[PDB]
């Protein structure tokens, strides 16, 4: 996308690297962060079996998907609802992440605007 | 099955054919011993053609050394006979 | 990819069978009417192959190259891959066009 | 010995040996199972250029 | 006019690029006439075995019997040590020895006192 | 059925081999047809891309450059 | 059985792209002397051949008429 | 240009005697003299293979610890176990963002 | 002629991929590997006269 | 893919003759991968086990 | 171990009172019920060997060494009787005598529980062998390849005498068990070298080892089918078993002592498969096979592990086998056309179509196809030596592959292509060849099932 | 392959060879037939331009450069036929094809079955065995003491003679033998 454009043809100090991010305080430029809740307990999710990388902030939607895929077995064509919502679900958290990417390089451009502009009134 | 077992009268047919669907080649006047050179007044151009039409017909090409001295359609037909064993 | 390719080498098996073990594209002409059935499976592998919506291959090469799209990857890796995926139309196009369409080319005993 | 006259007449066809020709140092090794050397539409050390 | 054809070991000149086909003089016409009179005389005396009706058996081949004996044990007899057979001998014979001994014992030296040192992570090695 | 060579002639054909591909092609079409009129989404995706740029620095944190 | 060969003189270059042929060779000064050798894969069954999209939508009139069928009655059965 | 005259008369010859030989290679019609239910293939392919592996499986195999050994079954919540009635409660009342 | 041969490999192909896919442990895996290696060696070469297929 | 492989396909029905490009040979030639793999190892490979190895 | 000995010793009296026609029936016979006696030894315990006597003790090692020299005897007598036809009475007895002397010396050889009386078998091993290769070898060359069959042995095993007795003077006994509870290490000293090289050149040589295997080709070569079986397939083992015995004074000596013929076993095994690909005798294919074999089993004796000890165990059987089938699939078409150019009878399958299954089989077991015995001594032996140093499997694994190559190479020359036309004598397949071919495949497949059989000591 | 080999070719002979490859690989080139047969009318009338020309060292070169334009400008895959030295059925039946001495060695109950063609093929042999002096003698006496300078054969002459060294030509074992 033009986000790769901008960070290796623009000046790639002022685009956030996807390995190392964040790197502001999460409370930064927020008064008041409320910490992300999980609806599915430890156990739920162990004894779903369910996968390491599927344990994420969507996995109580997806317990309801598995379950209502094994109760109605033959039927194949019934768990549309239950896909649907863990469909999006995991489109929110998307969208979180997107917003968080954001966040930071709009914080790390403001950054470097404050700092290199304190630094020339400071220089006269 | 596959295909039926070839015939020396279909062999010469097909021969008799392709000559008379040459331009160089009266239709009527052709018989299975015209000689290309003698009869029909070719050239070795020619003869190179009639060669050529005869592998694309039957599905198989003859080398160099044999097809210089197919002169007439029933050397044809026997060169093609021999090749595939064919007695009937 | 086991369906189809599976049918896409029997059907090309049929057309050399049918042609007297014949397996240059150079030497099939218009087959589109001759066998109607092979046309016909080809046709439809051919669509499997190239992903086309709703089809066997769809469900699995659709998914792929988004994952491939919408992953931390190698960039020459991911432009190759593109590539490629159009180079599979491509030689279907080829098998298609050569085999079926056009002319008979083919000896004169069929 | 993919290099001979497939349309010879050849004692050994599969071969291409003639009974009683001398045989060269490296028969084994030109069987046509194996090494060849025929002529190739594209010269030796453009194919190398092109390939690396 | 074209892109001119170069010929290699593993891709040779092709016969009718070879300008010793196109500049003919008498004497090659008689030595091509020899060439196919021994070649001639040669199939006769295998054509006639061929086809002989009492012929049971392998119809033994000297050329054969030639290149096997050649390939075999004539070769010691016609061996002289030469600088280059001496170089090549020692080289061939004893060089990849000494560099695989050299590479062997340079890994095991690391990875002995590599265990002298308490780090190799061993663990679930008891297997050997 | 036995089916002759005709030697330069199209070759003949039997009623069964032409209707049932004509059947498979019908019935690929209309199961391509049925399945985007169903299952759209698959092709054309569900959920709208959002834009970044029309997220204000409010809801992302972001403090107006004086502090 | 026992096949014959169609009669020979049917095979005309008239009408086919051999003709066209023939004549963009006249205008050079030269003859293509084996045409009529060539006639047959234009002349009948193989006059006409589909293009590479009329390939693809090989059953496509049939499949619609059957999916219109389809929807129709989803339009005219959930309505009990 | 053409055969030679002894060349054509040898091909002829040869011609004529291979075609002899190829029809001495055809039959005549009493050469091969030779010398003097509906689901049995079920029932002996599938019914008693599986009997002999079943046997096999449930009185020698499962006799040995470990040697056959399944994944747990998943356990969702609301699910009742069959074991010991054990009922497992529901999961932590979503925010229903409908 | 040989058809019958020739299904004869075309099943113990099968049997050795199916060993293949179901092994458990490496060497069970290896005995597949090299099987299915094997039977391509042979299905490959089936027609034994001609050179190109040996090759 | 389908768009260009169907135009160029096209052409080919022109009365037009041209001699090929260097990358169709680079093509149509395998990347000449096995013009020089199969000839050159195998022929040094060979020739050292003859000449070296044995002799 | 006397219920073997005497029967094998009865076999000599009862092939001298025979008639004219019946002396191999009645060879085979006895030589097959010997067999069947001897497979009781494999009954092993673990802990320790089982001690007849003061004199002789069989192992987990000795054992299958025993089983496959009493089942090699009777495929001898009937690889044997062929080629011998025209033979007369008095000396197709004499080579049966032959045949009979050489078993009883090896199986006195492979129970003996002192190192002299083993070292004194050991060389009586050599004259019935030098005899036979000399006295019924078919070609003029023969004679030569006695000698070198003979000096390279002797040159080797003459100092290993001297060390035996000086061993007996320092340490007060030469028998195994002894010197196995009172082992002491080898110091780091020069007499200690060559003591140990004195040890260890006779067995190395008897491998043979690359360098010291010149004498192999010739001998395999020359040699009747008989001579030929047993050279390849027991004599050999000779030296594996032996250092598998004296490595256990040699520590720790041989940590170092074993670089050089490391070195020289693994490339050397690069070189005789190499070599085996530009061949043009058949029987000398199969000689250079046994070379590149016997250098993976010196591997594994050198570098002292019991996964290696296992690999060596299992390798020498299995090698032994298939070597010996080898052999007798190339002597049934030497006898067919009376040469052993590779390439002068092709496209076998057509006219010999069993005969192909068999060279098929055999072309899978030398190239230790899974799950054959071949490979599994092969994969221990390697599995030990990535575990010695992770850089030899480049050897290791570029060995398998020229392994591959030269076998189906062999198979591809003789029973592929088209058939050479004027070779018009090739008669259907004996029922005889058949057998002998049947009956050395056999077992090696059933041992699939009982690997641990051959598996010896270490398991 | 059927005919003898000659010493050299001419360059009659050269150039008819060099037509006929040039227009199979243009055949290769141009796939369709109407285009192939255009530029085939194109090749021969370039062929013919030079039909009557006389100076053979002019001559000799032209078909020099002929040469090196038709090695640039070849098919790198020329289509084969395929039972053709380079086809994909080259051979392909070689393996079905068994010499007919291997009958001689069947069991006697494996020849209880076909008698009659057992009857004609000892009939066979017997013509082989009581042909077989006279057309050593034939060979004899029509070869030039310094031995035979090309391996054209001769037919046979007399009233009841084979033409020499028959027997293998005539059984051939088939094309198709299974
Ligand atoms: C766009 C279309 C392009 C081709 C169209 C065209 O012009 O055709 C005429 C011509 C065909 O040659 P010809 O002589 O007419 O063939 C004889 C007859 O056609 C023989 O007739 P025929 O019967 O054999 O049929 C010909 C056949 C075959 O035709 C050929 O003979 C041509 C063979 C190759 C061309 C195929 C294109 C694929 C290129 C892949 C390269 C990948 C990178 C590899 C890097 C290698 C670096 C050396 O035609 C086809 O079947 C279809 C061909 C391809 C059609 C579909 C192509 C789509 C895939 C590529 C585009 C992707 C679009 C979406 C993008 C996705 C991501 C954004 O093509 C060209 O001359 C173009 C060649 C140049 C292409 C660029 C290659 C990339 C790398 C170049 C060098 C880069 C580095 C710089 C130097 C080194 C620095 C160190
Ligand atoms: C895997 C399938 C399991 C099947 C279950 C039943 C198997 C019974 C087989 C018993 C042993 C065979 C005896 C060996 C000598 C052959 C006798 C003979 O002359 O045949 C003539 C006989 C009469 O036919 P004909 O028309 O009169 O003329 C024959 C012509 O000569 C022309 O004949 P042809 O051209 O048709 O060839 C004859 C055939 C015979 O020639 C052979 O090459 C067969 C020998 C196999 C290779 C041996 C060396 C390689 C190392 C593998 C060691 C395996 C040993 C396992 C324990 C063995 C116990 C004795 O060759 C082949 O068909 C192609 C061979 C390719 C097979 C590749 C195998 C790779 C590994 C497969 C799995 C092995 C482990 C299984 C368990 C793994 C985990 C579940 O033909 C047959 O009956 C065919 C033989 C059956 C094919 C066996 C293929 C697989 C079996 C391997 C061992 C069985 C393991 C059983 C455990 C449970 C599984
Ligand atoms: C064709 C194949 C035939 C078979 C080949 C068999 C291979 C046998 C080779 C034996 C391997 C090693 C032998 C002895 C071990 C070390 C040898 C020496 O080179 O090492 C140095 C020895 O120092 C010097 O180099 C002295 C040796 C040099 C004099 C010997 C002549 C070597 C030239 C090569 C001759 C070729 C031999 C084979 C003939 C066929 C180590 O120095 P240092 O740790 O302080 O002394 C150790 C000994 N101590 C402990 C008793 C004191
Ligand atoms: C570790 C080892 C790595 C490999 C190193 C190179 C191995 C060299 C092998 C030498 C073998 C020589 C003896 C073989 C006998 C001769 C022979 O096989 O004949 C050649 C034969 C016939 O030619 P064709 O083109 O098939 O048909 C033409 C006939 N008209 O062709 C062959 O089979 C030759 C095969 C040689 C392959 C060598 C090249 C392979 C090297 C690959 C290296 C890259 C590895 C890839 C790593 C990927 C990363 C995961
Ligand atoms: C197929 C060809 C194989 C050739 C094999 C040749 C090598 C055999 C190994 C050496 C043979 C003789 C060794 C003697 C037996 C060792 C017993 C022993 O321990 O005696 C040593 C004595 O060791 C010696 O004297 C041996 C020295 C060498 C004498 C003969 C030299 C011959 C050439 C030497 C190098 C060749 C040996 C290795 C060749 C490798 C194979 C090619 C110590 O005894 P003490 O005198 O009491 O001393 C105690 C205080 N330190
Ligand atoms: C498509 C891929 C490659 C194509 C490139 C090929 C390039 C070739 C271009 C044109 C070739 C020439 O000019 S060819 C130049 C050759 N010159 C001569 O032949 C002059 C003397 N004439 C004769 O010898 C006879 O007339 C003879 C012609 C043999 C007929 O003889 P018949 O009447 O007895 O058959």
């Amino acid at each position: 996308g033009a986000h790769l454009a901008r960070r290796y043809l623009g000046d790639a100090s002022k685009e956030p690297d996807p390995l190392r991010m964040p790197t502001f305080p999460p409370d930064y430029g927020f008064p008041e962060r409320k910490e992300r809740e999980m609806v599915a307990t430890q156990q739920e999710m162990n004894d779903a079996q369910l996968m390491l990388q599927q344990r994420d902030y969507c996995a109580h939607y997806l317990i309801q998907l598995l379950k209502c895929k094994r109760d109605s077995f033959p039927n194949f064509l019934a768990c549309k609802h239950e896909q649907h919502d863990w469909d999006y679900c995991e489109h929110l958290d998307y969208v979180k992440r997107m917003k968080e990417f954001e966040r930071e390089r709009r914080l790390l451009q403001r950054k470097k605007r404050r700092e290199q502009r304190e630094a020339e009134m400071a220089r006269g | 099955s596959d295909a039926p077992p070839l015939t020396l009268e279909a062999i010469k047919d097909r021969v008799l054919y392709v000559l008379k669907l040459y331009d160089k080649i009266d239709p009527e006047k052709l018989s299975v011993n015209s000689h290309f050179m003698k009869d029909l007044g070719l050239d070795s151009l020619d003869q190179v053609e009639i060669i050529m039409a005869m592998e694309d017909e039957f599905g198989f090409e003859i080398p160099d050394i044999d097809a210089e001295k197919l002169m007439c359609p029933q050397e044809i037909v026997d060169y093609i006979a021999d090749k595939k064993d064919v007695y009937e | 990819h086991a369906f189809f390719k599976a049918m896409l080498f029997m059907c090309s098996g049929s057309i050399i069978h049918s042609l007297n073990d014949e397996q240059d594209i150079r030497k099939m002409g218009g087959l589109y009417k001759a066998m109607p059935f092979t046309t016909t499976a080809l046709i439809i592998g051919s669509l499997a192959l190239t992903g086309m919506p709703y089809l066997t291959g769809f469900y699995s090469k659709d998914l792929i190259i988004e994952a491939v799209n919408m992953s931390y990857t190698n960039a020459w890796a991911l432009l190759m891959t593109l590539i490629a995926t159009s180079l599979t139309a491509a030689y279907s196009t080829r098998i298609i066009f050569f085999a079926f369409l056009g002319k008979p080319r083919f000896p004169p005993l069929v | 010995q993919q290099e001979r006259d497939p349309w010879y007449d050849w004692d050994h066809p599969d071969l291409r040996l003639n009974w009683g020709e001398p045989i060269h140092w490296d028969l084994d090794m030109y069987i046509r199972n194996r090494v060849d050397t025929s002529p190739t539409p594209v010269s030796w050390n453009t194919m190398c250029k092109h390939l690396f | 006019s074209f892109p001119k054809y170069k010929p290699s070991r593993l891709a040779t000149l092709p016969a009718t690029l070879d300008p010793a086909e196109y500049d003919i003089s008498p004497e090659t016409r008689k030595a091509q006439a020899e060439r196919l009179a021994i070649r001639s005389r040669l199939k006769r005396e295998y054509l006639l075995q061929y086809n002989d009706p009492n012929r049971l058996g392998v119809i033994e081949d000297p050329a054969l019997i030639r290149w096997t004996y050649a390939r075999s044990a004539n070769i010691y007899p016609n061996f002289r040590p030469t600088p280059k057979t001496s170089l090549l001998g020692a080289l061939f014979g004893i060089g990849p020895l000494f560099f695989w001994y050299y590479v062997f014992k340079t890994d095991r030296d690391k990875k002995e006192k590599l265990i002298q040192e308490g780090k190799l992570d061993q663990t679930f090695n008891i297997s050997y | 059925v036995h089916i002759e060579p005709r030697y330069r002639q199209f070759p003949q054909l039997t009623r069964s081999q032409l209707i049932q591909a004509e059947f498979f092609s019908a019935t690929m079409w209309f199961w391509i047809l049925w399945r985007f009129w169903h299952d759209s989404d698959a092709v054309l995706g569900h959920f709208p891309y959002p834009d970044p740029s029309q997220w204000t620095d409010e809801e992302l944190g972001i403090l107006p450059d004086d502090e | 059985s026992k096949m014959e060969l169609p009669d020979y003189k049917q095979w005309k270059i008239e009408g086919t792209p051999l003709e066209t042929v023939q004549e963009k060779l006249a205008a050079r000064g030269l003859r293509d002397p084996w045409g009529r050798n060539e006639a047959w894969r234009y002349s009948g069954g193989f006059a006409n051949n589909v293009s590479f999209v009329g390939a693809l939508l090989k059953g496509f009139k049939w499949g619609f008429a059957a999916f219109v069928v389809a929807v129709g009655a989803e339009y005219y059965l959930e309505s009990q | 240009s053409g055969y030679t005259p002894d060349e054509k008369l040898r091909l002829q010859q040869l011609r004529e005697l291979r075609r002899r030989w190829l029809k001495d290679q055809e039959l005549s019609p009493r050469e091969p003299v030779l010398p003097p239910r509906h689901s049995i293939f079920a029932v002996t392919h599938v019914l008693i293979p599986v009997w002999i592996i079943h046997y096999y499986l449930k009185y020698h195999v499962t006799a040995k610890p470990y040697t056959v050994v399944e994944r747990k079954p998943r356990i969702f919540p609301g699910d009742t176990i069959l074991e010991t009635g054990e009922v497992i409660p529901l999961m932590k009342e979503f925010p229903d963002q409908h | 002629p040989f058809i019958n041969r020739f299904f004869k490999y075309l099943l113990l192909f099968l049997i050795t991929m199916m060993i293949l896919v179901t092994a458990n442990n490496l060497f069970q895996l290896f005995i597949g590997w090299e099987g299915v290696g094997i039977m391509s060696f042979l299905l490959i070469g089936w027609w034994h006269g001609r050179t190109d297929a040996n090759t | 893919g389908f768009m260009l492989a169907l135009e160029l396909n096209n052409t080919t029905y022109y009365l037009k003759f041209k001699y090929p490009s260097q990358t169709y040979k680079f093509s149509n030639m395998l990347g000449y991968y096995p013009s020089i793999m199969h000839r050159l190892p195998t022929y040094h490979n060979l020739s050292m086990s003859q000449k070296s190895a044995s002799s | 171990m006397l219920k073997i000995i005497i029967p094998t010793t009865m076999l000599l009296p009862m092939t001298w009172m025979s008639k004219h026609n019946m002396i191999w029936i009645n060879a085979t016979v006895h030589s097959l019920l010997i067999s069947l006696i001897s497979l009781s030894l494999l009954n092993q315990l673990g802990e320790n060997s089982l001690n007849f006597s003061l004199t002789f003790f069989s192992d987990s090692l000795s054992a299958p060494l025993l089983v496959l020299t009493t089942w090699l005897l009777p495929l001898m007598l009937m690889a044997s009787q062929s080629h011998l036809s025209k033979e007369t009475t008095t000396r197709k007895k004499l080579y049966i005598t032959m045949l009979i002397l050489l078993q009883l010396f090896l199986i006195m050889t492979f129970t003996a529980t002192e190192l002299i009386l083993f070292y004194i078998l050991f060389e009586a091993t050599l004259v019935p062998t030098l005899i036979i290769i000399t006295r019924w070898g078919n070609q003029t060359e023969r004679l030569n390849a006695g000698l070198y069959f003979l000096f390279y042995t002797l040159a080797g095993s003459l100092p290993l005498l001297v060390a035996l007795v000086y061993i007996q003077n320092t340490t007060g006994s030469l028998n195994f068990l002894i010197i196995h509870y009172w082992s002491h290490p080898l110091s780091n000293s020069w007499s200690n070298i060559f003591m140990w090289l004195a040890c260890i050149m006779a067995f190395m040589v008897k491998m043979p080892l690359y360098g010291l295997h010149l004498w192999l080709p010739k001998a395999h070569v020359e040699a009747p089918i008989a001579g030929s079986m047993v050279l390849a397939a027991v004599l050999l083992k000779l030296g594996g078993y032996g250092m598998m015995r004296i490595t256990t004074i040699l520590n720790p000596l041989t940590n170092y002592m074993a670089y050089p013929f490391l070195m020289l076993s693994m490339w050397g095994m690069i070189m005789t498969s190499s070599i085996c690909l530009r061949q043009t005798d058949l029987k000398s294919l199969i000689a250079y096979s046994s070379v590149s074999h016997m250098a993976l089993v010196i591997v594994a004796i050198m570098i002292q592990t019991p996964w290696s000890f296992m690999g060596a165990t299992a390798l020498m059987i299995a090698h032994g086998l298939t070597s010996s089938m080898l052999f007798c699939l190339a002597n049934t078409n030497y006898e067919r056309v009376h040469s052993r150019t590779m390439i002068l009878a092709r496209g076998l399958q057509t006219l010999l179509p069993l005969m192909a299954t068999w060279w098929l089989v055999a072309s899978l077991t030398n190239l230790a196809l899974p799950p054959s015995i071949n490979l599994i001594g092969e994969l221990f032996i390697i599995t030990a030596s990535f575990s010695w140093s992770n850089i030899t499997i480049i050897l290791m694994g570029m060995n398998m592959m020229i392994t591959a190559l030269y076998s189906l190479y062999m198979l591809i020359t003789t029973q592929r292509g088209k058939y050479t036309h004027h070779i018009n004598n090739i008669k259907p397949s004996f029922t005889r060849e058949n057998a002998l071919m049947a009956l050395h495949i056999l077992p090696l497949l059933l041992l699939t099932l009982n690997p641990k059989m051959i598996l010896g000591p270490l398991y | 392959a059927f005919s003898a080999p000659a010493a050299y070719l001419t360059h009659q002979q050269k150039v008819l060879r060099l037509y006929k490859r040039a227009l199979r690989h243009l055949e290769s080139w141009c796939v369709h037939r109407d285009k192939y047969r255009y530029f085939a009318c194109l090749m021969r009338a370039r062929f013919d331009e030079h039909k009557n020309e006389k100076d053979m060292v002019k001559a000799t070169q032209l078909l020099r450069q002929a040469e090196e334009e038709f090695w640039y400008g070849q098919h790198p895959q020329p289509y084969i036929f395929p039972e053709s030295p380079g086809g994909t059925s080259y051979e392909r039946y070689e393996c079905y094809k068994v010499p007919e001495w291997c009958l001689d060695d069947w069991h006697p109950s494996e020849k209880a079955m076909y008698p009659d063609y057992f009857a004609k093929r000892e009939q066979w042999k017997r013509l082989r065995r009581e042909s077989w002096e006279r057309e050593v003698k034939q060979l004899q006496e029509e070869t030039p003491p310094g031995g035979p300078r090309t391996e054209a054969l001769p037919p046979a002459r007399k009233e009841g003679d084979l033409p020499p060294l028959w027997w293998h030509i005539v059984t051939r074992p088939r094309e198709r033998p299974m």
